[PDB]
C-alpha cells in the first residue's frame, strides 16, 4: 500500500477522539488497539472496532493524496496529533510495515498492522428507518442509560431497549431492582419494532450526540443498528433477546401520592446516606400528612433523620429503599418538583417529574 | 433488596 | 463530657477539610479515623493525626458553648457538614457515647471515643526559630517536592531537607536520579540547621498555605518541625537521618550551555515521549551548533524525532535522558527560557530559569 | 539511567 494524506490537525482530532470510543475494556487481540485508516474518492475513513461496535469517521482530503489503508495503534496516534500545536499540518504517509507522520520538524515512525487483518461487522439489511434530532436521542438515552445493568447473567439487561410505537420513539433500561423509562414524539408514523443495543455501544452512541439541530437517521436491521450524524457513522450488533415488558413494573393502582421539591429531597437522601449501612445502603421513609420522614442506620448504631414538608394527603406508609438507586432518579431528573407514587411498603414505586410524563422511573423496594 | 417482577 | 458548640458551616468547612489532611483511607486503629474536638476558653479545636504529624485548626466561638472534647468519625463528620446548605447553623452536643449534630430539621448521631484516648505527639523544645512569608514557603515546596523519592529504600530520600544558612532557607529534594534545590531570603540571621521533614508532611505543610497576607511561624526542635499560619497548627516528626549533599551533584565546571524557550522544549519532549520506552522513557539529545534534536526509540522500534533552533555554541554531544525527569523540572520551571550546563555524555546536567537562580534542577543522564 | 553521586 501507499496510501498517503496531508491534512489539518483541526479537522482530525475530533473524528480520532470520536473513533477511538469502542476502544475503551482493554481488547487482547493487539489490532484492536489500532484505528483502520482508509483513503478512496477523496475521502480520509477513520474506523474503531471492539468486535461488536463500529465507529466510522470521513475526513474531505483537498490536498494532494494517494489511496490506500492501513491500521495504526489509536492512543499514540491520537497523542502525537493532540501534542502538535493548533493549525499544525499533519503529512501521513506509508513506507513498508510503518506509517510515517510529519508536522513541522516533527517525525514520527509508527507499527502498523495490515488493513486485510482488520475485523468488520457482516453486511446486513435495514428494515425500520428514521430521522429525529440528536438532542431527542441524546435525552432519550441520558434519562435511562444509570438503570441499564452492567454484567448480568441476563445478557439482554446489559443494554437498552429502543422501541418503535406509532410517532414514538422509547428507551427502556432496567438492572431487575430499577427501570428507567423515556418516550419521545418523532413526528413520523412508525412500525412496532424493539430491539435491544448493548450497553457499551448505548455509551459511544450517546457520547457521539454532541451537536445541535443536525439531524441524526437511525437504521435498524434484525441484528444490527446504524446511527449516522454528519461526518459520523455508529453501527453495533444487537443483542440478541427478549427484553422484558415496563408494562409489568408499573404499580397497577397506586393510591398514595408524594410530591415534594427535587433538589430538597435530592439533598435530604444525600445527607442520610451518610448514615446508611455500607452494603446494603437502606433508608426508611415515613410518609403522613404534607411531611416525609427519612431515616438511616448502620451497624454502628449511628443515625440520621431528615424531615421536610411535602405535598401529601393520604395513609401513612413506612417504607424502605436503597439510597443510591433513590438518588440516581433524582440526579436523572432535571427538574424542580418530583411525585413519587406509592402503594404499600413491599410494593413498586414510580417517581416521575411532577410537571412531565415523558420519563417515569420504577424503584423496588428493600424490606431492609 | 425485592426484585422487579420482570 | 460538657461539650457543646454551635458554629455557622461556612467557618468549619476549611477547618474540617484541612484537619482531615493526615488522615489516612484505611486506619488501623479506629481512633485514627477519628478528629479530637475540644472547647475550651471559647475557642473550638480541631484536631487530625497519624501519629507521625497532627494537623490541628481553632474556631473562634460567638454562640453559647460549653467546655468539652470528643472525637468523631473525620469522614462522617465532614460529609455531613458539606452535605447540609449554604448559611446552614451546626449545633453539636454530647449525649453518651454518641454526638449530636443538628441543623434545620436535620438530626445526626455519630459515634465517638474518648477524648483521653487520642493519641499525643510526645512534648518537644524548638531549638530554632523563623518567621517567612506563606509564598516563600510555598515557592520552596512547590519547585523542588516532585523531586523527593516516593518510597526509596534510603528511607532519608522520602522526604525534604530543610536547611537554613545565613539569611536563607533552602530546600533539597531528590530520589538518587535527580535533585532539586531552591533557596529563599528570609530577611533574619540564622544558625546552620538542617533537618528532614517526611514526605507525607511535606505534602500537608504545602496544602495548608494559601499565599496569603498571613506569616507563617516555623519551629524546629532536635525530632520535630511546627509550622504555624493563621488558625493551622501542623507539627511533624522529622526524618531521623543524614541527608547527602546536593553540592556533589553540581556539574563544577560545565564547558556547554543550552538556552531554549521552555514551553517549546517542553512540547517537543512531550510529543517525542509518546515513542519511547514505556519503563525506562528515555529520550536522546543531540546538541550541535544552534540545534537540540531529540529522538525515542520503543522495543516496538517506534521512532519519534524533534529538532529545535536553540542557542549553543559548545562542541557536539549526543546524552540520554528519562524524559519524565526532564519534563518534571520544565513543568516545575514556570518561565519562558530555560538553561542547561553540560559536560559530557555521563555527567549531571543542571538545568534553571535563564533568567533566574532562585531554583536548579540536577538530572543524571542515561547511557545510550 | 546513572546514579547521583551522592
Amino acid at each position: 500500500s501507499h496510501m498517503k494524506f496531508t491534512v489539518e490537525r483541526e479537522h482530525l482530532l475530533k473524528p480520532l477522539q470520536q473513533v477511538s470510543g469502542p476502544l475503551g475494556g482493554r481488547p487482547t487481540l493487539p489490532i484492536l488497539g489500532n484505528l483502520l485508516l482508509q483513503v478512496a474518492d477523496g475521502t480520509l475513513s477513520l474506523t474503531g472496532t471492539d468486535l461488536e461496535m463500529e465507529m466510522v469517521a470521513r475526513v474531505a482530503l483537498v490536498q494532494p493524496h494517494e489511496p490506500g489503508a492501513t491500521t495504526v495503534p489509536a492512543r499514540k496516534f491520537f497523542d502525537i496529533c493532540r501534542g502538535l500545536p493548533e493549525g499544525a499540518e499533519i503529512a501521513v504517509q506509508l513506507e513498508g510495515e510503518r506509517m510515517l507522520v510529519r508536522s513541522g520538524r516533527s517525525r514520527f515512525s509508527l507499527s502498523t498492522l495490515p488493513a486485510a487483518d482488520f475485523p468488520n461487522l457482516d453486511d446486513w439489511q435495514s428494515e425500520v428507518e428514521f430521522t429525529l434530532p440528536q438532542a431527542t436521542m441524546k435525552r432519550l438515552i441520558e434519562a435511562t442509560q444509570f438503570s441499564m445493568a452492567h454484567q448480568d447473567v441476563r445478557y439482554y439487561l446489559n443494554g437498552m431497549l429502543f422501541e418503535t410505537e406509532g410517532e414514538e420513539l422509547r428507551t427502556v433500561a432496567t438492572d431487575g431492582h430499577r427501570l428507567a423509562v423515556c418516550s419521545m414524539p418523532i413526528g413520523q408514523s412508525l412500525p412496532s419494532h424493539s430491539v435491544i443495543v448493548p450497553r457499551k455501544g448505548v455509551i459511544e452512541l450517546m457520547r457521539m450526540l454532541d451537536g445541535g439541530d443536525n439531524p441524526l437517521r437511525v437504521q435498524i436491521g434484525s441484528n444490527n443498528i446504524r446511527a449516522h450524524v454528519g461526518d459520523f457513522i455508529f453501527t453495533s450488533k444487537l443483542v440478541d433477546g427478549r427484553f422484558p415488558d415496563y408494562r409489568r413494573v408499573l404499580p397497577k393502582n397506586p393510591d398514595k401520592h408524594l410530591e415534594a421539591g427535587c433538589d430538597l429531597l435530592k439533598q435530604a437522601f444525600a445527607r442520610a446516606a451518610i448514615l446508611s449501612n455500607e452494603k446494603f445502603r437502606g433508608v426508611r421513609l415515613y410518609v403522613s400528612e404534607n411531611q416525609l420522614k427519612i431515616t438511616a442506620n448502620n451497624p454502628e448504631q449511628e443515625e440520621a433523620e431528615e424531615i421536610l414538608d411535602v405535598t401529601y394527603s393520604g395513609a401513612e406508609m413506612e417504607i424502605g429503599f436503597n439510597v443510591s438507586y433513590v438518588l440516581d432518579v433524582l440526579n436523572a431528573l432535571k427538574c424542580e418538583n418530583v411525585r413519587m407514587m406509592l402503594t404499600d411498603s413491599v410494593s413498586s414505586v414510580q417517581i416521575e417529574d411532577a410537571a412531565s410524563q415523558s420519563a417515569a422511573y420504577v424503584v423496588m423496594p428493600m424490606r431492609l | 433488596q425485592a426484585d422487579l417482577x420482570l
